[PDB]
């Protein structure tokens, strides 16, 4: 379920992934680690940031929360597709 | 003397006439009542009140507020009135500030990056990114081929993060170039004390001290430290850590003004790498002061 949401985000979010990471409150030092581990793979950086958010928020890591963050950092079309694939 | 990564630094003084800078970028100026200054000022987020009280306490400094948003003519009068009522408050509109010395064309950023990706072996490059760059290059808005203009248009948190870094690069000159009364005392190369509006000043700050002239807020949530941009102090304009961050914003196509423009800038400046210990670096660079109650939105909610 979250996995399908992550797939929609990775399919659609490129250059602006860090804005979503910051909206998700992914820490500065975790972004350092993502970049070190995937220096030549932008899509994998997005996915790793989502995975870190999930591990950090535990049970509060929900599709609803993910959609609220997308809308909040003005990725409303991505949020639309996420909600589309969910229902 | 403080040290990090094998180098020692001086604790540089930030003298007691250094201006204090707040920021309020308003995406929804229509949310305010007629006759209200359009800076958030609710019981939950008493931010205009906090700023006014800072200016009241620090009566020997100028308190600036860098503002942006589609303010109405009546709102602009309310800002004038605010300045008339509080002698040492300067309202500084983003659009009135000369940032042109920091700009770069987006087309140049993309082209440089295309050549960089092409210089890698095909099995070792970011093929997806190389395709995005070629499409980004084709879709630059007419008249908007400008890093700075591309952020001026945004209405999410990177809008305020990006201009916060540039305003602190300007530092004293942000204030001197307004021509406002009282700013006669500041020099163009003076430093700057940047605060979030929920950073509560309780008494005069006096002289501040920062390793090599820069220090930033460190958040500590659940024994986890994080460098943060909600307070930033510099002892001079064009501080080299912020110049390093601007260079990254000019070079790294997926850069973020917080993680990269502030965070990576200060890390490069002090040669912090994956070799080093992040918590030790936080300890080294931390700005904290007994007369500031930090980040009081932690008791209510984030306003973004
Ligand atoms: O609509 C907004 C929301 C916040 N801010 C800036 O963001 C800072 C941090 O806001 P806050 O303390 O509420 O949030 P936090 O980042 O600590 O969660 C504020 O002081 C303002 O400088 C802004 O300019 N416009
Ligand atoms: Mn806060």
């Amino acid at each position: 379920d979250l996995c399908a949401a992550f797939n929609v985000i990775c399919d659609n979010v490129g250059k602006d992934w860090r804005r979503l990471a910051r909206q998700l409150k992914v820490s500065d030092t975790k972004i350092d680690s993502i970049e070190d581990r995937y220096p030549r793979n932008l899509t994998e950086r997005v996915r790793e940031s989502l995975r870190i958010w999930k591990n950090t928020e535990k049970e509060n890591a929900t599709v609803a929360h993910l959609v609220g963050a997308l809308r909040s950092c003005q990725m409303n079309l991505v949020a639309d597709l996420v909600q589309e694939v969910q229902q | 003397r403080p040290s990090f990564a094998g180098k020692e630094y001086s604790l540089e003084p930030i003298d007691e006439r250094t201006p204090i800078l707040f920021q309020w970028f308003e995406a929804r100026p229509e949310r305010y009542e007629k006759g209200e200054v359009p800076i958030l000022n609710t019981k939950e987020h008493p931010y205009l009140s906090n700023i006014i009280n800072a200016a009241k306490i620090e009566n020997e400094r100028i308190i600036g507020v860098l503002v942006d948003g589609n303010f109405t003519y009546e709102q602009k009068k309310e800002f004038l009135n605010l300045e008339n009522e509080h002698q040492n408050i300067a309202i500084i509109y983003r659009a009135d500030v000369d940032f042109s010395m920091y700009d770069k064309k987006l087309s140049d950023i993309y082209l440089e990056n295309i050549h960089k990706q092409e210089s890698y072996p095909a099995s070792e490059r970011d093929n997806y990114l190389l395709g995005l760059l070629r499409e980004e290059l084709k879709n630059i808005p007419e008249g908007k081929d400008s890093l700075i203009e591309s952020y001026a248009e945004k209405r999410e948190h990177t809008w305020f993060d990006f201009f916060r870094n540039l305003a602190i690069l300007k530092a004293g000159s942000l204030f001197t170039e307004t021509g406002k009364t009282g700013c006669h005392n500041i020099s163009p190369c003076s430093g700057c004390i940047y605060l979030d509006a929920d950073m509560i000043i309780t008494d005069k700050l006096g002289v501040l001290y920062a390793p090599d002239g820069i220090a930033v807020h460190v958040d500590c949530n659940d024994e986890i430290k994080s460098l943060e941009n909600g307070a930033i102090v510099v002892n001079r304009s064009n501080h080299p850590a912020l110049l390093a961050g601007l260079d990254i914003m000019k070079s790294k196509v997926d850069a973020h003004p917080y993680y990269d423009g502030l965070g990576k800038g200060i890390k490069r400046h002090f040669n912090y790498s994956s070799l080093h210990n992040y918590n030790a670096f936080c300890d080294f660079i931390e700005f904290k002061h007994e007369n500031i109650i930090p980040n009081t939105s932690m008791y209510t909610s984030s306003s973004w």
